[PDB]
């Protein structure tokens, strides 16, 4: 709802979630969402979502990951966008959806678990893949006019293969209340058996697309 | 009418209560006696059904009948007696503690013998005040009788209508939760009459004609299963004539609106103006019917009666006044007039035609 | 029957004018009647002119009775013969026949049906009914096993109080209605 | 209070009610109105409950000074007849002011008629009831519009016929129990047929057990 | 076996059609022969045959004035008809129908030359005017209009003849039928007559001029559609059961077989009787049976409506004189003023036979005596002028005195065709289309910043602008008092006129709470949606309100307890407070308890907040504020019609009839937006919903049809029940009033009931206590009502009311609650 | 169950049909809804959708 209710009875204020106003070029950015967001139904459509991340989860090298997660992470900024031009449906303007913070809470609390599940057994939580990548400080966050120095000092990719010296911490981290070790035996046992995927050749086509 | 809550709050669970003893009868031995499942023998031990209606002692029977009934509610929070309905009393609709639908214990009963619970199917100044007032005039016993039982049967018959299971027929009338409250009633009237003779010094605790039949005992009451020992006691006649010993009260012995003294200034009152009456004799039939009069409409009366009940002639007329019905063609008792009735089965069908002979009609000044 | 019964909705320019004998302050001195002229003012009788009848039922009936009969007469198929009436100097009987044409060649006329009176005297105010008066030829009809779709006509033969000077066609001759049964 | 209309304005008053009070007295305020009828004022102001009527109040203390100001009053409320068996009542015989009894001629006793036969002698020997016949008769006494012609005053062309008669029974009746009459007028219903004329007005003469 | 005529309207007649009708009509017009024009005219009135031909004194032969006039006239047609069909007419007659409106007199008949398209000739028109032989060959009929013919609607009034039509086409009786009928087409006689000596307005030579065929081709058309009418009643429309003995009588000059009739089907069908069944015997259709474009469905529609209403009429009581004449009758009252009343005409000549009605002609003057301010039986007369076509005014000893007549409504339900953007419908019914329809409006109605707009509406409820601006001091809303119904049912009507400004064609839905809700309905609970036709995202109009001079929107603040009331799913606290409010007989008694439940809803949805639809002055900025009136205003309605069903008042209630009769005031005044809502601003207009022009699709309550509801009602009646009795006030602020019985020091929470009311309010008192049942509640506890008299048990009611914002909680400046025993009848 | 639409002739029209005809059609021209006038008239051809 765009309007927050203090428990003092006062005036309504616009509720700062709804909607992230975009102050350049003019507001606002609303939110079109679709169908597919909403799967509470009785058996189909599958859970897409879920099985989106829970494929990411499985593959145990970084670059392999990578992808799958990235991905995986893309349902939401499209099917919560929609067809409206300012929103997390594209790239350009996502970002000034609350709720585009909200999403990557969850995307970086999968990484986290991914990391943690190579470190359950016995495999690397190093990115092996960008090296090249990793040395040069992440616009702007290496910008001089950062406010903050911690992320200054951490603007480098290859310092940000840890969180732990970022000042926060996740409550569970734990998928649909299962422990790492139950995750990891459905994992294990997913990879069990013979197998059939669509292999897709991906890249920038200028849009967002289904 | 009048209760007041938890008044009728009490008795559903009595009745509740009741609804399986289920040894006793518990209430469907107690059922039987009045319903379908057979009571007694001729000496062959043929089925009977031991109903004594039809007969003098008619009332006794029920009255006690109510008895076995009230008294099974014993102790179950029998707290007060068994209502009665003035159906006399003119009534847009049915009374409620059997009209309820939800989680009432008067909306119905069950038959094992049928595998159902009863069903009614009602059908459409009051008629039967007229028609009871005409009993009361009367101070003979036996003549009281006759009018006092086809004023009853006249509900029977309208209360139940084209159901085999229901209260317009004998074999399972006695299972529907209305019936004894009709009774109460009916048995009200009863005493109200008593109270009426004892006034006029008439025999009230007595009767005269016949001295036949008071003294055959009764049964079940007689049988040596039944297993309330007060009924026996009074199995007979001629006890059960003073309900006092029963022992019950009605809250008031008053027709509606009126002290006995009071009512019999009515009748008397009533009976100024010459009056002219068409009486029928009744005998026993197999089915039971209704019987719509004519000349305009005269009508109507009914008789209660079922497969398999012991056969019954009055020994006396029942009369119905059909004085209005002369002024309606403007008559004077002097004109002469054809009487044309009708008489419906239960069932859908039929009218058969009599079966009862040719109606008299008498005159009664004045 | 939840109608008017106080009260007129029918003709109302007629119900505010005070009884022309009674409203003049001569002769009528009593103060009872010349207050309560007016038509409007007598319609309760019983409140107004403090009278009562010791019954209101009709032949013994009482009214739901009375309303129950009259319904009944409505259930059948009827027949009337309607008389447009009007003031003649002199009071008047007419008598109603029914005319029954014979096959061979075209004939009448008279059956017995019914008779009725017009009152009058010779310096009466001067009036006309706007509404015709009905008569019941339904029986008379029933006798001749006659019909509505039958043929026959209606005559009036006007015998005037004289006995004598047996009047002459002075109303339009009967018309002849027929009810269907509700 | 007073009942004022819009239009002259003119108003009258209702009537009065007093409240009592005093200073220290106990908290108390109806959960009902107090109903005063007011229903002969409306009439008499020729006011129909429906045209526009406010209604108006002035409130004095003890002392002759005015207090200022209430009530609410809003509510004025119709009370149809008991009588007129309409939406909300059951048929029932309305109970009027009605004080003499018209009864069939049949069911009048020996006495009653002569008690009627005398009172009307008395109206007879003076010169009374010939002066009521004459509002009927024929001495015209109606002469309207200008007028041309006198006519009979009685009324038999119009739908006002019953009213006409309605007050000439009662006219005579009026003037008959003043005479000492018995009984009121009595009907004598001809729908019910007879071999001969009634008692009363059949015979010539009758035996007068008096004189 | 040829096939029909069809009798075509004037204005429809083709190029062709009107050729070949000309061409005949110039033939038989020249025809000498007894199929001849002259001839035909012979047969109505002036060279007289009638009687029979060889008599000495002859009469008009025509019918007038009597029951078989349509008879007579009918057969008329067809004889003229027959004539020009062999005289080379592809068509029957034409008629030119009144019915519609008249702005001119058609063509074919004023046009004195016709030019064929076809063969390029100019020739006088045959139609123009009709030759009268026996005179002499130099003498034609002729014309004279009156400006009464071309008459147009105005506002509420309507032309002459369409009121007089309808007039005779209600009628259920064919003599009284007839009566009307005859003398609704005498006007035309006048009108295209005049004063004009031949001509048809005198009846010996109307039938010489050729419009009296055309004309009366209309008077059949008009019986056809009466024949019609009584088809569709269930009524006799081929036989007369009134005046019988007329129907035998055959028609003259029709009736002779030998030379003067030559037609044989004219004379077969010379009975009166058998003149009924047209198509069959005569072979001859219309194109339309249509009163001024209206179906017989229509018709008789229309008709019973006109039948609902208090209706009050002038009676005519017609004797026949030579010649024609047209009677003037005014309304006069005691006060000298004289207005204008209606008009009629007789056609007459000296010839003619001698004539009486034995019925009254009506006229209808009800419109006339409310424009006169004066009711049915007040004091006012009628004077009547009536001047001959001579024309000098006729004594008023000739024709009796007018008589007046009231008849009074006949109380009985109706179709009634509504315009579907007009009804009501239940808000989870509404299809997709209704609802993007709806929201289009709505947005469009809260943007427009004209008095016609969304805060100007709203500003009429919770300011701060009762009268007289600008000295309140005052808050201008109707609540607590009987007129709270009405004036939000004007305040509806306002909202729902401003919606079809902005193109809603969908009236105002209404939300069922009584029904288990688990949320909000979509309509309003949602807070966006996607646009297809524009790439926009753009909320929904019915979440929230702007408030403008406060500089909020709106707030719902939705208590649990709102879903939480009605769960039952019958044993809902909801419905069992809504069937106590429907059992009541008085309207008052009905107002307490709506209003209180009314209370409830505004204040569970927006509770514990200001600016929301809990507190008074605000909440009809909130959008579901006329969703939620809209129920209310439903559930009035079905207490109206189960007023209506019980014998009940229903358009009208004895209460506060001080109020009813003055009209509410933030709309009487000059700054109001649409008149419509002005004209109803009297509580005596607005009672019954229908005649504002909308309606409720459907009204039921739940599952039950309104004799089922009064059973159930009865039902409730039949037992025992008791109550707490709240005395309500005008607090300067909403509240709940939380209600516990206690048996002993300990207590439960026995009911609830809530208030409405802002710092800015209109003081009010209720008149009686709100009712509340606990007898559930107490039959819970196992204190049956017997104890309520007991001295032992001791139990009282505790009463804790919180303000709107919590707690706050206020010392108790509400009356406490009375115990009420209602013992069952 | 409700009765067909009468599709009349222009000139036919009474004043109450051509009234509601009017103020019909005043609405859809001004309803901005897909139900509206603006709306309608695409389906035909300019601003395209098919
Ligand atoms: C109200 O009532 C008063 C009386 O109560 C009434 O005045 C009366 O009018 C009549 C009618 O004119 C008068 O009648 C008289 O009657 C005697 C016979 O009884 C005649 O001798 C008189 O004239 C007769 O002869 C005339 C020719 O010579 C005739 O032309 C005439 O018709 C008579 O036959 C005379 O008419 C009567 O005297 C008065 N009485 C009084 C007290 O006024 C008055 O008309 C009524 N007012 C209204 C407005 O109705
Ligand atoms: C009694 O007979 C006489 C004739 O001797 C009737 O008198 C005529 O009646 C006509 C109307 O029918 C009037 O136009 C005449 O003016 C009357 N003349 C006379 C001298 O009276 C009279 O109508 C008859 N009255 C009755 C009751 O029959
Ligand atoms: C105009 O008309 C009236 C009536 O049409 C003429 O007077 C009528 O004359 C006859 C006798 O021939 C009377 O019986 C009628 O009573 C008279 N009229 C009425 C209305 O009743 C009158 O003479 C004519 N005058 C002109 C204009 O020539
Ligand atoms: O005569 Cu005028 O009243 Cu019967
Ligand atoms: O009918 Cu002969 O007059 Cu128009
Ligand atoms: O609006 Cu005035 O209160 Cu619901």
């Amino acid at each position: 709802h765009p309007l927050f209710i203090d428990p003092t009875g006062k005036k309504a204020k616009k509720n700062v979630f709804y909607s992230g106003e975009i102050k350049f070029e003019n507001k606002v950015t609303a939110r079109a969402v679709d169908a597919r967001l909403y799967q509470a139904s009785q058996e189909g459509q599958k859970n897409f979502l879920l099985e989106g991340v829970l494929n990411a989860l499985e593959q145990e090298d970084f670059c392999h990951f990578e992808v799958q997660l990235e991905v995986a992470h893309n349902p939401i900024h499209y099917l919560v966008g929609g067809r409206f031009t300012h929103s997390m449906s594209s790239l350009e303007y996502t970002s000034y959806d609350p709720l585009f913070f909200l999403h990557h809470s969850n995307v970086e609390r999968h990484f986290a678990l991914w990391q943690a599940l190579q470190k359950h057994r016995g495999l690397p939580t190093r990115p092996n893949c960008g090296l090249n990548l990793f040395h040069s400080p992440m616009e702007p966050f290496g910008r001089d006019t950062n406010p903050f120095a911690i992320t200054k000092d951490n603007s480098k990719a290859s310092s940000l293969f840890d969180y732990e010296h970022l000042g926060y911490a996740f409550d569970d981290l734990s998928l649909n209340g299962m422990t790492i070790e139950e995750l990891e035996a459905l994992l294990k046992q997913r990879r069990s058996g013979a197998r059939a995927f669509a292999n897709f050749r991906l890249g920038g086509i200028k849009t967002s697309a289904n | 009418n009048s209760l007041t809550p938890s008044e009728i709050e009490n008795l559903r669970n009595a009745l509740a209560a009741v609804q399986a003893d289920k040894t006793d009868a518990g209430y469907q031995k107690i059922a039987s006696f009045h319903g379908m499942p057979l009571s007694c023998q001729y000496p062959d031990g043929t089925a009977f059904a031991c109903c004594q209606h039809g007969m003098v002692t008619f009332p006794h029977w029920h009255r006690l009948y109510m008895k076995q009934m009230e008294d099974a509610l014993k102790a179950k929070g029998a707290k007060i007696g068994i209502p009665y309905w003035d159906w006399t009393t003119a009534f847009h609709s049915l009374p409620i503690l059997v009209t309820e639908p939800k989680n009432n214990p008067f909306h119905h009963g069950y038959i094992d013998v049928a595998d159902t619970k009863t069903t009614r199917d009602p059908r459409p100044q009051s008629f039967f005040y007229r028609q009871i007032a005409f009993a009361l005039e009367q101070r003979d016993f036996c003549d009281f009788e006759i009018q006092f039982e086809m004023g009853h049967n006249a509900i029977h018959s309208w209360v139940g209508g084209p159901s085999p299971y229901g209260m317009s027929t004998l074999h399972y009338t006695s299972y529907d939760p209305l019936f004894y409250v009709h009774h109460s009633n009916t048995d009200r009237i009863w005493a109200i009459w008593q109270a009426l003779q004892k006034y006029r010094g008439l025999p009230y605790n007595s009767a005269n004609c016949e001295i036949n039949k008071l003294k055959k005992p009764m049964m079940p009451f007689s049988s040596e299963d039944n297993p309330n020992e007060v009924t026996k006691a009074h199995s007979t006649g001629y006890k059960s004539f003073d309900y006092q010993q029963l022992n019950y009260e009605y809250d008031n012995l008053n027709f509606h609106g009126m002290t006995i003294p009071q009512l019999e200034v009515h009748l008397k009152k009533i009976q100024e103006k010459d009056r002219v009456f068409a009486g029928f004799l009744l005998r026993a039939i197999g089915q039971s019917a209704d019987v719509n009069f004519d000349v305009t409409f005269g009508g109507t009366f009914c008789v209660l009666g079922g497969d398999y009940e012991m056969p019954w002639a009055f020994d006396r007329l029942f009369l119905y006044d059909i004085s209005k019905s002369l002024v309606h063609l403007r008559l004077d008792a002097h004109d002469d007039f054809d009487i044309k009735v009708t008489i419906m089965g239960i069932d859908g069908k039929s009218l058969p035609p009599n079966l009862l002979p040719s109606p008299t009609i008498l005159f009664k000044p004045g | 029957r939840k109608l008017s019964y106080n009260e007129a909705n029918c003709a109302l320019p007629l119900m505010n004018q005070p009884m022309r004998p009674f409203s003049n302050s001569t002769a009528n001195n009593d103060r009872l009647t010349f207050t309560n002229s007016r038509p409007n003012d007598v319609f309760d009788y019983q409140n107004v002119l403090h009278y009562k009848y010791d019954t209101l039922n009709f032949a013994g009936l009482s009214i739901p009775q009375l309303e129950r009969i009259l319904q009944k007469n409505q259930g059948r198929d009827r027949i009337f013969a309607g008389f447009l009436l009007h003031g003649i100097k002199a009071s008047a009987d007419v008598r109603i026949y029914i005319c029954v044409p014979t096959g061979i060649g075209e004939e009448n006329c008279g059956n017995y049906a019914g008779i009725f009176s017009v009152l009058g005297g010779e310096t009466e105010m001067p009036w006309q009914f706007d509404r015709l008066f009905r008569y019941e030829i339904t029986d008379e009809l029933k006798k001749l096993g006659l019909n509505q779709n039958s043929h026959f006509r209606v005559e009036m033969e006007l015998t005037a109080v004289n006995g004598s000077k047996i009047t002459q066609k002075i109303f339009p001759n009967p018309t002849i209605i027929f009810v269907p049964s509700d | 209070y007073f009942i004022a209309a819009d239009g002259t304005d003119q108003k009258m008053k209702a009537g009065e009610f007093y409240v009592l009070g005093s200073e220290n007295e106990m908290p108390w305020k109806f959960d009902r109105p107090y109903k005063s009828d007011i229903t002969y004022v409306m009439d008499a102001m020729k006011l129909h409950y429906t045209d526009k009527y406010h209604v108006e109040l002035r409130i004095t203390d003890m002392t002759g000074a005015e207090v200022t100001d209430l009530k609410l009053v809003t509510s004025v409320i119709y009370e149809p007849g008991i009588g007129n068996f309409g939406e909300g009542r059951r048929w029932i015989s309305p109970i009027t002011s009605a004080s003499r009894i018209r009864k069939n001629l049949l069911d009048f006793e020996d006495g009653e008629m002569e008690s009627l036969r005398n009172a009307f002698k008395q109206m007879a020997d003076e010169g009374r009831y010939e002066e009521i016949a004459s509002f009927h008769g024929v001495p015209a006494q109606c002469p309207s519009e200008d007028g041309t012609m006198v006519h009979t005053c009685c009324l038999h062309g119009m739908p006002v016929f019953p009213h006409w008669h309605r007050l000439y029974v009662s006219l005579v009746e009026d003037e008959l129990l003043a005479r000492g009459s018995g009984v009121a007028v009595p009907y004598w219903d001809w729908v019910e047929p007879f071999d001969e004329l009634p008692r009363l007005i059949n015979e010539a003469t009758f035996y007068n057990s008096r004189t | 076996v040829r096939g029909n005529l069809v009798r075509k309207n004037v204005d429809r007649l083709s190029l062709q059609e009107i050729n070949s009708l000309i061409h005949a009509l110039k033939r038989m017009q020249k025809d000498r022969s007894s199929d001849g024009f002259e001839t035909i005219a012979s047969f109505h009135a002036l060279p007289p045959l009638c009687p029979n031909p060889t008599a000495k004194h002859r009469h008009a032969c025509c019918l007038h004035g009597m029951a078989t006039f349509p008879q007579w006239h009918r057969l008329y047609v067809v004889q003229f008809e027959h004539s020009l069909n062999r005289h080379g007419a592809i068509v029957g007659v034409p008629y030119w129908d009144w019915t519609y409106p008249m702005t001119e007199v058609p063509g074919l008949l004023t046009s004195e030359k016709y030019t064929d398209p076809f063969t390029g000739i100019e020739t006088f028109n045959p139609f123009n005017h009709g030759h009268i032989s026996f005179i002499s060959p130099e003498t034609m009929t002729t014309r004279e209009v009156s400006e009464h013919l071309f008459e147009q609607p105005a506002l509420g009034k309507q032309t002459w003849l369409f009121n007089n039509i309808i007039l005779a086409l209600e009628q259920t009786d064919y003599c009284d039928f007839e009566v009307q009928f005859e003398i609704v087409h005498n006007s035309i006689h006048s009108w295209l007559g005049g004063k004009e000596l031949y001509s048809l307005n005198h009846l010996h030579y109307a039938a010489y001029d050729p419009a009296f065929f055309l004309h009366h081709s209309n008077v059949d058309r008009l019986w056809v559609v009466w024949q019609e009418l009584q088809k569709f009643r269930g009524l006799p429309a081929y036989e007369s059961n009134c005046a019988i003995e007329l129907m035998s009588q055959p028609l003259k000059p029709f009736s002779f077989g030998a030379p003067y009739n030559l037609n044989p089907v004219t004379t077969k069908y010379s009975k009166p009787s058998d003149v009924f069944n047209y198509k069959q015997n005569f072979h001859y259709e219309y194109d339309m049976l249509e009163m001024n474009g209206m179906s017989i469905a229509q018709l008789e529609s229309y008709i019973r409506q006109e039948r609902q209403k208090d209706r009050v009429f002038a009676g005519f009581l017609l004797e026949g004189f030579g010649s024609s004449a047209y009677a003037t009758f005014q309304v006069c009252p005691d006060v000298g003023d004289c207005y204008e009343g209606s008009h009629f005409s007789v056609l007459g000549g000296s010839t003619e036979m001698p004539w009486a009605f034995d019925r009254l002609y009506k006229m209808e003057i009800t419109d006339i005596l409310q424009a006169m301010a004066l009711k049915f039986d007040s004091h006012f007369t009628i004077k009547t002028k009536i001047v001959a076509h001579n024309g000098t005014e006729l004594p008023e000893s000739l024709l009796p005195e007018a008589t007046i007549v009231r008849i009074p409504p006949s109380a009985q339900n109706l179709e009634v065709a509504i315009p579907l953007n007009r009804i009501r419908r239940n808000i989870n019914s509404l299809e997709s289309r209704d609802v993007q329809n709806l929201m289009s409006a709505l947005k469009r109605l809260k943007e427009d910043e004209s008095d016609f707009g969304f805060q100007t509406i709203a500003g009429y409820h919770g300011s701060l602008m009762c009268p007289t601006p600008e000295a309140p001091e005052y808050a201008c809303c109707l609540h607590g008092m009987p007129t709270f119904m009405h004036w939000h049912r004007v305040y509806l009507l306002h909202f729902e006129e401003s919606m079809r400004r902005h193109g809603a064609s969908v009236a105002v839905p209404y939300w069922d709470w009584t029904m288990p809700s688990d949320n909000l309905p979509s309509l309003l609970g949602d807070a966006d949606y996607y646009d297809a036709w524009t790439d926009s995202v753009i909320e929904n109009p019915f979440l929230r309100g702007h408030i403008k001079y406060e500089d909020t929107y709106t707030v719902r603040e939705i208590q649990p307890e709102l879903f939480a009331l009605a769960e039952g799913q019958k044993e809902s606290t909801l419905f069992k407070d809504v069937m106590l409010m429907f059992e009541q007989e008085d309207y008052c008694d009905f107002e307490v308890q709506a209003e209180v439940i009314h209370n409830s809803i505004h204040y569970l949805i927006g509770g514990h907040q200001k600016y929301a639809m809990s507190s008074l002055m605000f909440s009809s900025f909130d959008p579901i504020f006329y969703v939620h009136h809209s129920m209310v205003d439903r559930l009035w309605a079905i207490w109206q019609e189960l007023q209506k069903h019980r014998k009940l008042p229903h358009d009208k209630a004895y209460c506060a009839l001080d109020q009813m009769a003055f009209p509410m005031k933030p709309f009487i005044w000059e700054s109001n937006p649409n008149p419509t809502t002005r004209a109803v601003s009297t509580p005596s207009k607005l009672f019954d919903y229908k005649s504002l022009g909308y309606d409720y699709d459907h009204l039921n309550f739940h599952g039950m049809s309104i004799g089922q509801l009064e059973a159930l009602i009865q039902k409730q009646k039949k037992a025992d029940r008791v109550f707490a009795g709240f005395l309500l006030h005008g607090i300067k602020i909403s509240a709940d009033v939380h209600l516990k019985i206690c048996i002993e020091a300990d207590c439960q929470e026995a009911g609830v009931i809530f208030v409405l009311g802002g710092e800015t309010e209109m003081p009010w008192h209720f008149d009686r206590n709100y009712k509340m049942d606990i007898t559930d509640v107490l039959k819970k506890r196992n204190i049956p009502p017997e104890a309520l008299f007991e001295h032992d048990s001791k139990i009282r009611l505790e009463v804790e009311i919180k303000s709107v914002d919590g707690a706050v909680l206020d010392p108790n400046s509400l009356p406490k609650p009375s115990l009420i025993y209602a013992p069952a009848k």
